[PDB]
């Protein structure tokens, strides 16, 4: 078994993000990073859309991500520290697009290690030294130098370690062109490690060090030490130099403290509180994220606590003392893991889970009566403040995140023919469940429904430095019916078609002359009211046209090819010769004649010959044979066009091909994406060109950069459609359906999925479907939660001791506090509490997204296994079981006990009746429906049950599984055990003897997340650590049982070993095209999807590895990662090809896609085409 | 007496003489030099500047690890510069 | 010996565990995915999690014998 790796979609979650001017122009630009990808973002300042520039895959751990500029220079660098032992350099090339590696310095062995550098980066606010940072005793600088060409240098690392030292974070400090300092946040556990009695660990204190290098001296050297008041998370760089003094802030638990070396005391500040808050008031507050904003006049800082809260931090200062820190409540957005404020006015919130957010900041100043905190302001109690809607902040874009992915299902619960994807992602209030569906997403933009027999629609302005379109004119059976946009659009009369036959050919000839083409002839419109006409010689009428500005070609009765043209005069001349051949035409077309060039050579003809003829038109050899290609099949419409130059050939069925322009084919691309005749139709997308293909589903073709795609739309057939444009909308489609007359819109920029979303309440963990109704049955559960009714009753407490204050008793908040709950989704839930759960039980409808029933279970109650089945005891009748834990504490480990529910399932699907509770002694984490019963696992036991009338039966019992049975999966005969620390126990059932028995298991520990049976010995297995493993059994196995490793007497071998990079918590095997190949789809946490397929032939397997292994050398991974050593993290690797790694071949520079390409004895567009055939036949 | 430097490894290239010019410092094999070499400042100053790795004459040519020393990461440690003591 | 982590004959059992449990943290303060998992087990933001593992690197598995 051989696998081929595709990604789908790719991660969505943000790690880390920096802005600057990486391009060196005026506008600026974010670099965010997903876990083993870098991604470039350009908001625009006109729109607020995030456009995405560039995209790389890494193929590393990317840990720590900064941006510097040296002095004089426009343009900023992006400095990368990973999970290699190297430090890399980079820097965007805007006319190239991609990243340029500037340097590579390497100081050490790869992983994530503890004393290896790289988990922390720090660099000087000049640009003239950074920092690399380890967690343990070791740290490096690099001085940054400039040559004379202005072309960065770096110079050979410095050390600076300490052993027996913890680094919590590294800055940067600025000052004003002195010597560089680097402040760190250190502890020392050298003492701690010596004490048996456990003192020396507590009365440790935090320290702030102060690192300074002499460039005149070139070392490194301690400068200050100071221990400090209690243990604070991240420091935050205060800009010094000539705006402002030079120091840190200091962010604690419960304060926010300055300090600065010299004669400068020390000022604190405590964290302001929510008035009337619901959370455990043991829990402490810390901020979570900051961010700068510096100005030529002022500066201030943005910090957010863990609910969401960003306070604005000023700072009062004197000729060089601080005085004051003053703090005041800016708004409430989602938790973020990094902020960035943007000039122009824009901030960006990159969210730690979910949507991210743009807002537009809408107040600036502060002209407000809410009050402001100050470390001057005495206190004996801590200030509170009311959080409220947004007042400063204005949403202006969201982007799309399926981060944290939970648990998926693909499924045609819809009666469509093609599956879609139901997704449990989120978490908190912010999850939801997501429909997706391979397509884009057709945007409504106009309908009106008129009677008769609607047939083409062509929208042409009336200039050519016009934006706004002059006509649409709709072509009956009987008549046609030509409109304009008075933004009313209705009936028009001095339009100048007026056509009582119906209108084949509707074009822009010169800048205001029209040409009017129908089945009797061509009526030539000027700007004043002349028509110039030339109608039928008899009975010869024509049906097919092909126009251009400067050209137009015509086709009567017999192929008569009849060639105009409109000289730098204006008006109609006629070219000499009229080229008759066997039959009439389908199909021609014209290309758009380039402003560049004066007219069109190339003009594809199809006929019921069933073939393309191509053809000259230049007045040199216009009008003569060149080269023919017969068809498969009827055409209907071909056309040649860009995004250089191709051709697109429609067959009647739902069966597409490709040729590139050229006297001779060069490619060739063939899709079955219908049964019904392709209308190929010009359209434009991203302001250039591209064809939208009509079938009984309407598709649009579109490279991109050298990326073909053609992907449906969200809609059903229509018959003519074409480019639109008005003050309403400037860039859209006019399209015709039965019985209508729409006007639609694509507005997504290159996307795989479309998605819908329905909210939930908390953190979804495993749903299930209902055969019969299709419904789904989900479980919600949350820690550090309550219940409905629990927060009913703490408000309801909390304002009857809120109104027994012994105090004139004379006024009430209590009536205020006790009416309107802030929304959850906006201002977070409440986190209150270590050992507390909350739960919740729900059906739902995948179509709409209503709720048909909820249960709310107890407040320490935990839903973790849930099942839909039938018992063959009883009828027909379905049963859902969920598995619930009591009492449940993390860390250490801790339950009291377990309960399993049933209920009954009635009206069709869409009502839970309880029936009974029945306790186990553990958490019951896994149930499958098993022969008519029930297996379940409860903690390290694996039992059978059968449904009894006030309680489950116990029935059967195996007490030798390992630790914790985190999974069951059974096919007919046996059982599959997943072990949360060993990976597979196999067992079988022995119906007339009443056994379960243990008959294989592996040899490797496993931490296994989720499992998925291949076929009847194989079994796909995921982990925490990001592999992705196949077991299978070996032929000798004997099923019928009744140690030689501590373990099971046979073995199961290991056939596939593979790192992903990322969390899988899905494994799923189907087919996801209509008439495709079978293939293993997997899910991962941070939002992406991708499949893995099997392999049919030697020679592709050994091609495609020809391909991986000349890759792995001519174009290595940009942050410095071996890619063989980073897909063997854990295992190395077996029987798996990196496609990813191999689709870079698609961006690589041509002369090294030559250079590859001639090793294996290929060109680079056969090596193009190989890697899309495989693609396409499994995935889109 | 045998023995590596193992100091930080800065950017200085390091050097083979004619005698040890296709040589592995590490491993001492003749198959798939793979990886540049660097050494530390303190072998790469004054007289010192340029030398042998191996040996310490003067050098030729650059100095390389082999594909086999660099799938086992062992130019990842510090200045292979055998000196004496 | 000059690696922190590695061995020897006079090696004790809480000497090795404490190694184990640090480079177990470091681990999951470098891996994206894995914090992720436990900020979302446990129901709390990720920066916390970092710090409380910070926290607990200091004195792992107890105070030593004797
Ligand atoms: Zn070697
Ligand atoms: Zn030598
Ligand atoms: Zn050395």
């Amino acid at each position: 078994m051989f696998l081929y790796n595709l990604t789908l979609q790719r991660a969505t979650g943000i790690s880390f993000a920096i802005h600057g001017n990486f391009s060196g122009t005026k506008q600026q630009e974010i670099v965010v990073s997903r876990g083993k990808i870098l991604e470039l973002l350009r908001p625009d300042p006109n729109t607020g859309k995030v456009h995405t520039l560039l995209t790389v895959e890494v193929f590393g751990v990317i840990r720590s991500l900064m941006a510097f500029r040296l002095t004089g220079g426009t343009k900023d660098y992006i400095v990368v520290g990973s999970d290699s032992g190297r430090i890399v350099i980079l820097e965007y090339q805007p006319s190239k697009n991609m990243f340029e590696k500037i340097h590579q310095e390497t100081f050490g062995k790869s992983g994530c290690r503890r004393i290896v550098p790289g988990q922390f980066l720090a660099v000087d606010p000049k640009g003239r030294a950074v920092m690399i940072s380890a967690i343990e005793k070791q740290k490096l600088v690099y001085i940054l130098n400039r040559d004379a060409a202005a072309r960065l240098t770096i110079s050979s690392p410095l050390e600076a370690h300490k052993a027996n030292t913890l680094v919590y974070h590294v800055v940067g400090v600025d000052v004003g062109f002195e010597n560089p300092m680097f402040a760190c946040l250190e502890m020392d556990y050298e003492e701690a490690d010596n004490d048996p009695t456990g003192e020396a660990a507590a009365n440790t204190q935090q320290t702030l060090t102060f690192y300074e290098l002499d460039l005149g001296l070139n070392h490194v050297v301690r400068k200050y030490s100071e221990p400090l008041e209690e243990h604070g998370n991240f420091l935050i760089t205060v800009p010094g130099g000539s705006d402002g003094p030079s120091g840190v802030l200091i962010c604690s638990e419960n304060y926010i403290t300055y300090k600065n070396f010299g004669d400068q005391p020390d000022i604190r500040c405590p964290i302001p509180r929510r008035r009337n808050d619901l959370d455990d008031p043991e829990r402490g507050m810390i901020f979570v994220c900051s961010a700068t904003h510096k100005t030529k006049s002022m500066f201030f800082f943005l910090a957010q606590t863990e609910q969401g809260d960003i306070f604005k931090i000023t700072l009062e200062t004197d000729e060089d003392m601080v005085t004051e820190i003053r703090l005041k409540y800016f708004d409430t957005v989602p938790v973020a893991a990094a902020m960035c404020v943007l000039k122009t006015g824009f901030l960006f919130v990159a969210s730690e889970f979910g949507n991210h957010y743009l807002y537009q900041i809408a107040h600036l100043g502060d002209d407000d009566e809410e009050p402001e905190f100050s470390s001057a302001m005495p206190l004996e109690d801590t200030f509170f403040f009311q959080p409220r809607p947004l007042k400063n902040l204005v949403l202006v874009d969201e982007l799309d995140s399926l981060s944290p992915i939970l648990f998926c299902q693909i499924a045609d619960l819809a009666n469509e023919d093609t599956p879609q994807l139901y997704v449990a992602c989120g978490r908190g209030p912010r999850s939801s469940l997501r429909v997706l569906r391979h397509g884009l997403e057709v945007s409504e933009m106009a309908v009106s429904e008129l009677p008769g027999n609607p047939n083409a629609v062509w929208t042409v302005r009336r200039h050519i430095e016009d934006e706004f379109d002059a006509y649409i004119i709709v072509s009956f059976v009987n008549a046609t019916l030509v409109l304009s946009i008075g933004e009313t659009v209705e009936e028009v009369t001095d339009s100048g078609f007026l056509g009582t036959t119906p209108t084949l050919s509707c074009s822009l000839l010169g800048d205001d002359a029209l040409v009017q083409v129908y089945p009797d002839g061509i009526r030539h419109i000027r700007a004043d009211k002349r028509v110039n006409e030339w109608k039928t010689p008899g009975k010869k009428t024509i049906v097919k046209c092909a126009v251009n500005q400067r050209q137009v070609v015509i086709a009567l009765t017999g192929g008569e090819l009849v060639y105009f043209e409109m000289d730098p005069s204006g008006q109609l001349n006629e070219y000499t010769e009229r080229k008759e051949m066997s039959a009439d035409v389908v199909c021609m077309s014209l290309a758009n004649v380039p402003p560049g060039e004066q007219r069109s050579r190339f003009l594809a003809v199809g006929l019921v010959d069933n073939t393309v003829r191509i053809i000259s038109l230049d007045p040199s050899d216009c009008l003569q044979p060149l080269s023919m290609q017969a068809l498969p099949a009827q055409p209907e419409s071909l056309c040649i066009v860009e995004m250089f130059l191709y051709l697109n050939i429609g067959l009647q069925n739902g069966v597409l091909l490709r040729t590139v322009l050229d006297p001779v084919t060069g490619d060739l691309s063939d899709t079955r994406t219908g049964s019904r005749p392709v209308k190929l139709f010009r359209v434009r997308m991203q302001g250039q060109e591209a064809v939208l293909a009509m079938s009984s589903r309407s598709w649009l073709s579109y490279s991109y950069q050298s990326r073909f795609h053609l992907t449906p739309l969200s809609y059903e057939t229509l018959e003519f459609a074409s480019g639109f444009a008005s003050e309403q909308c400037p860039e859209g489609i006019v399209a015709i359906s039965t019985n209508t007359l729409r006007i639609l819109a694509l507005e997504k920029l290159g996307a795989v999925f479309n998605q819908v979303a329905f909210p939930l309440q908390y953190t979804p963990r495993k749903f299930v479907i209902h055969p019969e109704s299709n419904n789904l049955i989900i479980i919600e559960t949350d820690h550090n939660a309550y219940t409905e009714a629990t927060k009913a009753q703490r408000k309801q407490q909390m304002a009857e001791e809120m109104v027994e204050a012994a105090g004139e008793l004379a006024a009430e908040m209590a009536a205020a506090f006790l009416n309107e709950n802030l929304p959850e989704s906006i201002f977070g839930a409440p986190k209150a509490g270590n050992g507390q759960w909350a739960s919740v039980i729900r059906v739902m409808n995948p179509i709409q997204g209503n709720t048909l029933d909820l249960v709310q279970l107890e407040q320490n109650e935990a839903a973790f296994s849930v099942a839909v089945c039938r018992f063959s005891n009883t009828g027909e009748d379905w049963y859902v079981l969920v598995g619930v834990a009591k009492d449940l504490i993390l860390n250490p480990r801790s339950v009291a006990g377990g309960f399993v529910y049933t209920y009954k399932l009635v009206n069709n699907g869409e009502k839970l009746e309880f029936l009974h509770k029945t306790p186990v002694e553990e958490v019951p984490a896994a149930i499958a429906p098993f022969q008519g019963r029930v297996l379940i696992g409860v903690g390290k036991l694996l039992r059978v049950y059968d449904l009894g009338k006030k309680k489950l039966l116990r029935k059967c019992e195996n007490k030798h599984i390992a630790n914790y049975i985190s999974g069951i999966q059974t096919i007919g005969h046996r059982v599959i055990v997943s072990d949360v620390q060993e990976s597979f126990i196999w067992v079988r059932y022995k119906r007339n003897e009443n056994q379960l028995i243990i008959f294989a298991d592996d040899t490797y520990p496993r931490w296994v997340t989720t499992a998925s049976l291949l076929d009847y010995d194989t079994v796909a297995g995921a982990d925490k650590f990001g592999n992705i493993c196949v077991v299978r059994l070996p032929p000798n196995t004997n099923d019928e049982v009744d140690g030689l490793l501590n373990g099971a007497s046979q073995k199961a071998e290991v056939i596939m070993n593979y790192h992903v990079g990322e969390t899988v918590l899905s494994l799923q095997k189907t087919t996801l095209i209509p008439g495709g190949s079978e293939s293993l789809v997997y899910t991962t946490l941070s939002g992406g999807i991708g499949i893995l397929v099997p392999f049919t032939s030697h020679e592709d397997h050994d091609f495609f590895q020809h391909v991986e292994m000349h890759l792995r050398s001519e174009h290595p991974p940009l942050c410095g990662r071996d890619h063989l050593s980073f897909r063997s993290y854990y295992f190395p690797v077996k029987n798996v090809i990196d496609g990813d790694l191999c689709e870079q071949f698609n961006s690589m520079e041509p002369n090294k896609q030559k250079n590859v390409s001639e090793e294996l004895d290929r060109t680079p567009p056969e090596v193009s085409k190989k890697l899309e055939d495989i693609r396409t036949r499994y995935a889109f | 007496d045998l023995i590596f430097c193992r100091k930080q490894a800065g950017v200085a290239i390091g050097r083979l003489c004619e005698k040890c010019d296709g040589k592995c410092v590490i491993c001492d094999s003749y198959v798939r030099p793979c990886t540049l070499v660097r050494i530390c400042d303190e072998c790469n100053y004054g007289s010192y500047q340029g030398r042998c790795v191996i040996c310490g004459g003067p050098g030729v040519s650059d100095a390389y690890y082999c594909k086999e020393c660099t799938i086992q990461e062992k130019d990842r440690d510090g200045c292979p510069k055998i000196v004496n003591l | 010996s000059k690696y922190i982590g590695t061995g020897h004959a006079d090696t004790t059992k809480w000497e090795w565990l404490v190694n184990q449990h640090r480079d177990s943290y470091c681990s999951y303060m470098g891996h994206f995915d894995l914090l992720n998992y436990f900020a979302i087990a446990e129901n709390e933001s990720k920066a916390r999690v970092r710090f409380n593992l910070m926290e607990k690197m200091l004195q792992p598995c107890g105070p030593p014998a004797d």
